[PDB]
């Protein structure tokens, strides 16, 4: 008979292995095979002429191979084909399914967790069916955590290490589980998938740790679990009092972003001295709280997450434990290479294998084996139970039961008999075995032994062929067959030993078998009735020997490196190979890097191409061959494969509110009550409910739960009370950063290559991994950690900025990481403009593995001045750190209105070859501060907009306007888009002296990365939304469309998205008149009018706007349904503009029609309307523009432009520019290109996009004009400043800060072209009194520690509606060193009661944004602030609030964060320096409110002592030197030599008119330690006496000029210090 | 020349390959002999294949699979054949290639692969890697392993054999081969 083996499936592009081997007599005979198509044997893709003979034992092999044929998408092509073989003696073939999976996609993201703005490194290792390079073109597609695509890109496969382009995480991304999929561009269904998690980084206030009783939960504890949390500041000093909030929850796994929390999660065991603890009764805490009533029912995770809010500062810190596996039984059995089919007469083996809750092998466990059986005679048998014990080296507990030939199904249970494990938690498993049924009564059994868990390649497998049973022994030859990675790779024949039963077959283990393999062995048995094939088979796990041993090594093999060391790394291979380095901050993975495996991670996956299944052995010679992964081709036995195919799988008081979730009926109501009660005592419940929009459905859920929690706070409870009910809202925050990775290069290493480099200056354990791929396959190498780190180092905390003549406290901490302690000595460098206490080596001691606070007080008089060197000294180290100090003035206005259009050729209405900008000093100028002003001269009307995009990298907004809105994310793409549009659509790419083609790549990019930027604000329905998670705004959806449509010209945007984004407005938000309704409450503009008028107007404004959008973008989705809509819309506008209500309204209406049919008679009417409305400067027109009003001609165009002014005129200009109205428009752009400020469109956003578009689109419509002026910028009286020939070569020259105090003069020669002079002049004034207030404000600092309460009301302009403002922002400057309360603010925006919609602390400013500032009354933010450091005579910051879209509404106000008085005099600054820093003697007597101030002035870490003493020596005589005092009692032991009773001096020189200790009196003293001048012939120490020393009279007067109430406390304080320690 | 111990020492050796090497003939004895300065010494090369009677003139920078057959103390090493075109296309073919071990009635066979790293390839170099592989992965030249025949396929009806019992094929070591032509190798080992 013949046998022709082959896989169960074929694969396209797959070299399909097919052995043929046969029992034919002597006559040699040819054998050809090939692949032919379903029922017509016409197509034959390939074949093979492989001629066996008695020489080849009649056996052979062929590489058939079905390539690409049927490509028709939709046709179910390819499904099924025909295998064929040919000879002289027979011919036979087969119908057998096939597939499009060829190879493997391996997605190597550099690290697996990112934070906003990091750049994801990525590459792809890809292999084919043959685990070789597999060159192809591949395509991935990142998928945001919500499951919409977001990007895409293909790339070419030169070697197998496809290298894709970095994917920049959004400025403010969609936080959570990302997914990168990858597919083969061309044919082939093969799929890669990978993930990464985008979490939101937050700065940590103090280290919160959390440690659980043990690492799994087990029957033992489950009525308890000692979870210990430990809080501590970075300054080596534990938290004291703290408020702790721990909430638990269950969990399916650790790829599950979600987990069902659980009510009654203990609150407050207030942290206390750096620790708190609670035990967690899991039994209770799950039952009624989830489907989990038996612990049994639970072999999933327990989630813990604490929130520790510091009691003193009021800060807050969160921490979590992802999960903690629950466990029934701490062992886990699993059979081991023990096939589940019994051959009869053979004794059945059952090696079980015990493992611990940590998947290591565990020996010496006893294991019982009960088993159960029925006869073919249909009789049962309840076996006697056997017990063995698990081997020690093996982990295996091996059994064997001898089975009565007539056995059929055997059923076994298997358990551990831990003598100390209770019955329940004993570990168990069950299995079932069934007989190789064969009517020839014939069977087969093969096995083999080897004492170790893996067959080393090179070894030799002796494997025992026992044919037992077959009614007879007429066996000719035994034949085997070995597959691996889905392919047969060996096959052969041993002659059967005529005499005896069994023999051995000795197969070498070959490198081709490397991950594993299977073999199957058959003899062909001639039963008299019919030929029987018979065989058994076994799965062979073998050693993960690589093909190319790649091994990486570091040159200095030392286990620690210097933060900067140059160091050579080595590659290694036994065969030329491709490498692929990477150096991740090892810390990402870190926390229990689950054992699993490193290189087995890939091997596991990459061998699910093992078609087969099981430990081995079938059930029919079919089954046997089946599970092998094969179906075979042999006329004798049914080569069948019972239907379909075998999806084989792994056989081889706040609780009182929390009950009121009883009004579930939607998630949003949950959140409604939850954040409903939260904590709001500054307004009533129904005051908050008012602000609720989400739906009167949850308003009850809000007022209900709120009152409940409000009365409750009267009952749970100094004046410290703060309710809560934690829920991070399921947001992935992450209080630790992870540095960008490196060494991400590929390399060609022929057996060797070495490539030095010094590793990055940074405290990081660099795990530097390095996979390789070559013609053997993929081989990840053993990693190589390379932590770098410096032993001791200092950091200083400099502030952002300080005002001139504010006295600043400059802290820092010095790091000891050596195992022992040591001595340092940090000294700061006196830089010219900065006062200080030196006219010094204050050597301290740092306890080992810790850090000693450092500080310095300074005080700058010179503005802007920077630079301070810092130094420290250690026995074996002296190191210098440099720093730079931003110094500022007070209240900052910049007036730019100066500019010119240089027009030498009079093109524009006259000849501009001069403008003088002079000095104008505003009588509000802050003394001794120079007037800064910048000059920005460029060719082209479109030259600012060009210099802005090609002088700075990375896309950027064009104003000071705050990033909260989605609108700001959109406005970022703008200036690139317009630049790229003007650059490309007017071919001007030849501007570039450089390579233009690549300058173009850059902009496409800038354009794309910027486009994605917005996605976070894309909702699920395709509707975009103003801010994140904010109800869809009909408005921003349009504007998004508008800007998308625009950028589609040059960067294709996703069609399907844009369709639905479009299909959203029109299907839901177009009234039965054709106008569009806005959905959310977002007020974008405030229009003028009566309450009725407005709504009318407002409606136009939207409908016009949303047209321009659909209009702008319509072209990527011309869609019958939305053309209708466009018209019904267009209709309303024609039918509803023309009794024009505002010029602004008109203009959009106009520009919007302008983008459709621009001949409807009516349109021409409107354009008439509009065109009639305009105004003009000089006769004839040299300037035209429109004013916002409409023919109400108050005519206050008060020498000043305006966000809305520039807006409307851009709408006119844009309408006109459409109707190629060329001449009209000139004086219009003369006035824009002289309005826009240095850099870009100054007034707000919305105009600036239009005005830019205008400016561009016109410089496009009208021809350019070869630049060739000869500009000259020059001081009226001072010598000439610069002057340069302008040309099309350079026109976007440098700016220039005009230094000198003189009138300036730009002044081009004759020449030609158009150069825009802008000159944007900044100045600081002391006052607002002058300015125009559009908002009523109030602000001050409350004490009920300290907190800010800022308010505002909108002052309506005449004609205006009483509703209050449009989308607006409040902007509070914080006083120098006074952090705001992040959490307080989060509180305001983050709730259904949201008062604000967006907070942010940028550069020393809290910055809030909401849709309105009602005039009805005031609107108040409040939030608390902590004196981050000691500032000394602080100048005020400012509380400003303007309207986003019309900044012309800037009410500004100075305020201060403290009431502190106290006098001096001080001239030109030489005053606050003759007083170095010297100390302060608190006033005699004292006011109540101090038991709190007195303690705190103690252990504050800058207090290296606190000890009461009295002056025994202050030499009355003049010229005599410094103090010395006798100590009386020590509260905090100074870190210096002397003990209670001794005298210790006190030093200070120079005039200090600010404290005089009276000799013979006992002053209490508090400050840092004494300065050691260690030794140059023997002496001492003592102290500074600075500005936070609390030198203070101890009036032990006990009766004097009637003292008291100050002694009660110093006698209090006194016996209070030592005990409360610190 | 024949023996089992030796054939395990010559084919396990360090192979090398060179290019951009141009030289000008001199005949030592029979017909030819050459030399080249590789960057460390000064070698030698014996041309004597049927392709040499077309090249008694000299080498224009070809590819020379310079593996040592014997050596001089100065490091220079004699060699035979191994020359290829240059500019030699850096094509990389993954070729079929079987291996059946005979043991009288027994046969342990395996389907496999060979990697041809060029466009045209010298039968010397073809034979050196065809045996280097058997020596390190199929138990060649170690015990009863030493006799056999390599049947290279080249077209429906052609084959170039190589007895394994001896490396006496100095003169065809000049022959050259088209990479893409080779349909599939097939070895049979008789122990
Ligand atoms: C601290 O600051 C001073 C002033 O900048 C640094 O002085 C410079 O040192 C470098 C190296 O010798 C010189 O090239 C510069 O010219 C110096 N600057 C000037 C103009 O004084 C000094 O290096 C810093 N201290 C240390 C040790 O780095
Ligand atoms: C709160 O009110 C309840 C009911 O009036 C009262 O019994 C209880 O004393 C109060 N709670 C506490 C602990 O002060």
């Amino acid at each position: 008979t013949y046998v022709i083996s082959a896989p169960k499936i074929f694969r396209v592009g797959a070299s399909e292995n097919i052995v043929i081997q046969v029992y034919g007599y002597t006559e040699a005979f040819d054998a050809t095979i090939s692949i032919k198509s379903y029922p017509d044997k016409k197509f034959s893709y390939s074949s093979g002429h492989v001629h066996l003979s008695s020489e080849n034992k009649f056996q052979n092999s062929a590489i058939l191979t079905i390539q690409p044929k049927q490509l028709p998408g939709g046709q179910n092509p390819v499904s099924y084909v025909y295998l064929e073989v040919v000879s002289k003696h027979f011919s036979k073939s087969k119908r057998m399914p096939i597939t499009y999976d060829n190879g493997f996609l391996f997605i190597h993201t550099d690290k697996p967790v990112y934070t906003p703005d990091q750049s994801v490194k990525v590459r792809v290792y890809s292999l084919n069916d043959d685990l070789k390079p597999a060159k192809r073109e591949t395509v991935l597609t990142f998928i945001d955590p919500e499951g919409s695509e977001v990007d895409m890109v293909e790339e070419i496969d030169h070697i197998g290490i496809i290298s894709f382009p970095d994917f920049k995480i959004p400025s403010n991304p969609r936080y959570g589980m990302w997914t990168i999929k990858a597919k083969y561009k061309e044919d082939f269904s093969t799929t890669g998938t990978a993930y990464f998690e985008v979490k939101e980084y937050v700065l940590p206030h103090f280290s919160v740790s959390i440690e659980p009783e043990y690492n799994f939960i087990g029957y033992k504890n489950f009525k308890n679990f000692e979870i210990t949390i430990k809080a501590r500041y970075f300054y080596n000093k534990v938290v004291t009092e703290a408020d702790v909030y721990i909430t638990f929850g269950i969990r399916e796994d650790l790829k599950d972003d979600q987990k069902e929390m659980m009510q009654t999660a203990m609150q407050n065991t207030m942290l206390i001295n750096g620790i708190a603890q609670v035990t967690f009764d899991s039994e209770t805490a799950v039952k009624e709280l989830s489907y989990y009533s038996l612990e049994d029912l639970n072999n999933k995770y327990l989630y813990i997450a604490v929130t520790v809010i510091e009691s003193t500062g009021g800060f807050s810190e969160e921490a979590e434990i992802p999960g903690i596996k629950y466990v029934l039984s701490p062992y886990k059995l699993n059979l081991v290479a023990t096939p589940l089919f019994l051959k009869p007469g053979i004794p059945y083996p059952i090696k079980v294998q015990v493992k611990d809750s940590l998947d290591q092998l565990v020996g010496g466990v006893p294991v019982t084996l009960n088993a159960q059986t029925i006869d073919v005679n249909q009789e049962t048998s309840d076996l006697d139970p056997s017990k063995s014990v698990t081997r020690v080296d093996d982990g295996v507990a091996s059994f064997v039961l001898n089975l009565p030939s007539g056995v059929t199904v055997l059923e076994f249970n298997v358990k551990t008999d831990a003598p100390d494990l209770p019955e329940e938690n004993q570990a168990r498993e069950g299995y079932r075995a069934i007989a190789y049924s064969s009517l020839s009564q014939s069977y087969l059994y093969i096995d083999w032994t080897d004492n170790h868990k893996a067959l080393l390649v090179g070894e030799h497998l002796n494997i025992i062929v026992t044919p037992k049973s077959p009614y007879i022994d007429k066996i000719t030859h035994y034949n085997y067959l070995i597959l691996s990675k889905g392919k047969i790779i060996h096959f052969g024949t041993r002659e059967k030993f005529s005499d005896a039963s069994y023999q051995s077959i000795n197969i070498p283990v070959t490198q081709n078998m490397v991950p594993s393999s299977r073999l199957l062995v058959y003899y062909i048995v001639t039963g008299e009735q019919t030929a029987e094939l018979v065989s058994d088979s076994v799965w062979l796990n073998i050693e993960e020997k690589c093909g190319n041993q790649l091994q990486v090594h570091l040159s200095p093999d030392a286990d620690a490196y210097s933060p900067g060391q140059t160091v050579s790394l080595n590659m290694a291979t036994g065969m030329d190979s491709w490498v692929a380095l990477a150096a991740v901050d090892s810390a990402v993975y870190g926390v229990q890097r689950g054992a699993k495996k490193p290189l087995e991670r890939v091997f596991q996956f990459l061998e699910k191409s093992d078609l087969g299944c099981g430990a081995g052995g079938g059930l029919n010679n079919a089954n046997v061959f089946h599970l092998a992964g094969l179906t075979f081709l042999t006329n004798a036995n049914a080569d069948d494969s019972q239907e379909n195919d075998e999806p084989c799988k792994e056989i081889l008081l706040q609780k009182k509110i929390e009950e009121i979730a009883a009004k579930y009926k939607h998630s949003v109501v949950k959140k409604c009550c939850y954040d409903g009660a939260c904590v709001n005592n500054d307004e009533t419940c129904e005051q908050r409910a008012a602000r609720i929009s989400l739906g009167p459905r949850c308003i009850k859920a809000f007022t209900e739960c709120c009152v409940v929690a409000s009365q409750l706070r009267a009952n749970i409870s100094l004046g410290r009370l703060h309710m809560k009910t934690l829920l991070p809202v399921s947001k992935p925050e992450i209080r630790s950063y992870f540095p960008e990775s490196w060494l991400w290069e590929v390399h060609l290493v022929p057996r060797r290559k070495q490539l030095q480099f010094a590793l990055p200056d940074s405290l990081t354990t660099w795990e530097i991994q390095g996979i390789g791929i070559s013609n053997t396959g993929i081989c990840v190498a053993d990693t190589v950690k390379a932590k770098v780190f410096k032993d001791v180092f200092l950091e200083m905390n400099i502030p952002y900025s300080v005002v001139r003549g504010e006295q600043i406290q400059l802290k820092g901490t010095v790091y000891n990481y050596r195992t022992s302690g040591m001595q340092f000595c940090v000294k700061m460098s006196a830089v010219e403009g900065i006062c200080t206490s030196e006219s010094k080596c204050v050597r301290q001691k740092v306890e080992g593995s810790s850090s000693h606070l450092v500080t310095f007080t300074v005080l700058p008089l010179e503005i802007g001045l920077h630079n301070i060197n810092f130094s420290l000294e250690t026995w074996f180290g002296k190191e210098i750190l440099v720093k730079t100090l931003r110094v500022v003035p007070e209240g900052v206005k910049r007036e730019s209105y100066s500019g010119v259009t240089l027009d030498p050729r009079g093109i524009y209405g006259t000849i501009s070859r001069r403008k003088e900008f002079p000095y104008r000093i505003p009588l509000d100028l802050v003394p001794k501060t120079e007037i800064k002003r910048i000059l920005s001269v460029k060719g082209l009307l479109v030259g600012e907009i060009l210099s802005a995009v090609l002088s700075q990298e990375g896309i950027n907004i064009l104003t000071h306007l705050p990033k909260g809105s989605a609108e700001a994310e959109l406005m970022s793409v703008v200036p690139v888009f317009y630049v790229f549009h003007y650059l490309e659509t007017g071919n001007h790419w030849n501007i570039f002296h450089s390579d233009p083609l690549i300058e173009k790549q850059k902009l496409k990019k800038k354009l794309k990365e910027g486009m994605l930027s917005i996605m976070s604000y894309r909702n699920a329905d395709y509707s975009y939304s103003v801010w994140k998670g904010g109800s869809a705004s009909t408005w921003l959806t349009a504007f998004a469309l508008r800007v998308l449509g625009q950028v589609n010209k040059y960067v294709e945007q996703n069609q399907n998205s844009i369709c639905n984004s479009l299909l959203w407005l029109v299907e839901n938000y177009q009234l039965d008149n054709g106008s569009f309704k806005e959905n959310s409450q977002y007020q974008p503009i405030k229009l003028q009018g009566t309450l009725p008028v407005e709504a009318r107007e407002n409606s136009l404004y939207l409908t016009a706007f949303t047209v321009i959008g659909i209009r702008k973008a319509f072209d990527i989705c011309p869609l019958v349904k939305i053309d209708t809509a466009l018209i019904k819309a267009d209709n309303f506008l024609l039918e509803n503009t023309l009794p024009a209500q505002s010029t602004f309204t008109l203009a959009i209406s106009a520009y919007a029609l302008s983008l459709g049919d621009k001949t409807h008679p009516q349109f021409r009417s409107i354009v008439s309307a509009l065109k009639r409305e305009a105004l003009v400067k000089g006769n004839p027109p040299i300037y035209r523009f429109w004013k916002d009003n409409l023919q109400h001609k108050d005519s206050s165009v008060p020498n000043t432009g305006t966000a809305r002014m520039v807006e409307t005129t851009a709408y006119a200009l844009l309408t006109s520019l459409n109707l190629k109205d060329i001449n009209y428009v000139n004086p219009v752009i003369k006035w824009l290109s002289e309005e826009q400020r240095y850099g870009g469109g100054f007034y707000s956003t919305q105009d600036t996009i239009n005005a830019i578009e205008g400016l561009t689109e016109y410089s496009l419509l009208v021809k350019q004009l070869r630049l060739s002026m000869d500009i000259d910028v020059s001081y009226k009286h001072k010598g000439a400043l610069h002057n340069y020939k302008m040309t099309d070569k350079n026109f976007l020259g440098r700016p220039v800060e005009v230094l000198l105090n003189d009138d300036l003069i730009v002044s081009t020669g004759f020449g030609s072209g158009l150069a825009t002079v802008h000159v944007t002049t900044v100045v600081h004034k002391t006052s607002t009194s002058e300015e125009v207030c559009s908002f009523y404000l109030k602000i001050d600092t409350q004490d009920i520690y300290k907190r800010i309460v800022a308010c505002a009301s909108y002052k309506p302009s005449r004609e205006e509606s009483s509703s209050g403002s449009s989308h607006a922002v409040m902007d509070i400057s914080l006083p120098t060193g006074i952090s705001a309360n992040e959490e307080d603010l989060k509180a305001l925006v983050e709730g259904v009661d949201q008062l604000f919609t967006d907070y942010q602390i940028k550069d020393g400013h809290v910055i809030l944004q909401l849709n309105s500032i009602p005039s009805s009354d005031f609107l108040c933010v409040r939030f608390r602030i902590f004196e981050l450091f000691e500032v000394g005579f602080l100048s005020p910051a400012t509380f400003t609030v303007y309207e986003y879209h019309r900044p012309d509404k800037q009410c500004t106000m100075f305020y201060s964060t403290s009431n502190i008085k106290i006098q001096k005099v001080c001239e030109g600054a030489a005053c606050k320096c003759v007083e170095a820093d010297c100390g302060q003697m608190q006033e005699e007597l004292d006011l109540t409110i101090s038991a709190e101030t007195r303690k705190q002035t103690a252990c504050k870490p800058e207090i290296a002592y606190a000890y009461k003493v009295s002056i025994t020596s202050i030499t009355v005589e003049n010229v005599f030197v410094k103090y010395k005092a006798t100590l009386l009692d020590i509260y905090k032991t100074g870190e210096a030599v002397a003990e209670k009773d001794s005298e210790i001096t006190f030093i200070k020189k120079v005039t200090c008119t600010n404290a005089e200790l009276v000799k013979g009196r006992q002053y209490l003293i508090m400050g840092k330690e004494a300065l050691q001048i260690k030794y140059n012939f023997s002496f001492r120490y003592i102290y500074p006496l600075d500005s936070l020393t609390w030198i203070e009279y101890w009036p032990r007067d006990t009766t004097c000029s009637s003292c008291q109430a100050f002694l009660a406390n110093l006698d209090e304080f006194a016996e209070d210090i030592f005990l409360n320690g610190c | 020349l024949h023996d089992i111990r030796d054939l395990h020492r010559y084919y396990s050796s360090e192979s090398f390959e060179y290019s951009n090497v141009s030289g000008k003939v001199e005949n030592y004895n029979g017909s030819n002999v050459v030399r080249f300065n590789p960057k460390d010494q000064n070698h030698q090369l014996f041309l004597l294949g049927k392709d040499k009677e077309q090249y008694k003139e000299g080498l224009q920078g070809q590819n020379v699979f310079v593996v040592q057959e014997l050596i001089d103390p100065n490091g220079r090493l004699s060699t035979v054949g191994g020359v290829t075109k240059k500019n030699n296309k850096t094509s990389e073919t993954n070729t079929p290639l079987f291996v059946n071990k005979v043991n009288g009635e027994d046969l342990d066979a395996s389907i496999d692969s060979f990697l041809i790293q060029k466009e045209e390839i010298s039968l010397k170099e073809l034979d050196f890697k065809i045996r280097q592989q058997l020596v390190n992965n199929y138990g060649l030249y170690k015990g009863t392993s030493k006799y056999g025949k390599i049947i290279i396929n080249l077209k429906d009806e052609n084959k170039v054999e190589i007895d394994l019992g001896d490396k006496l094929q100095f003169e065809r070591m000049g022959d050259v081969l088209n990479s893409k032509d080779i349909r599939g190798i097939s070895v049979t080992i008789n122990q």
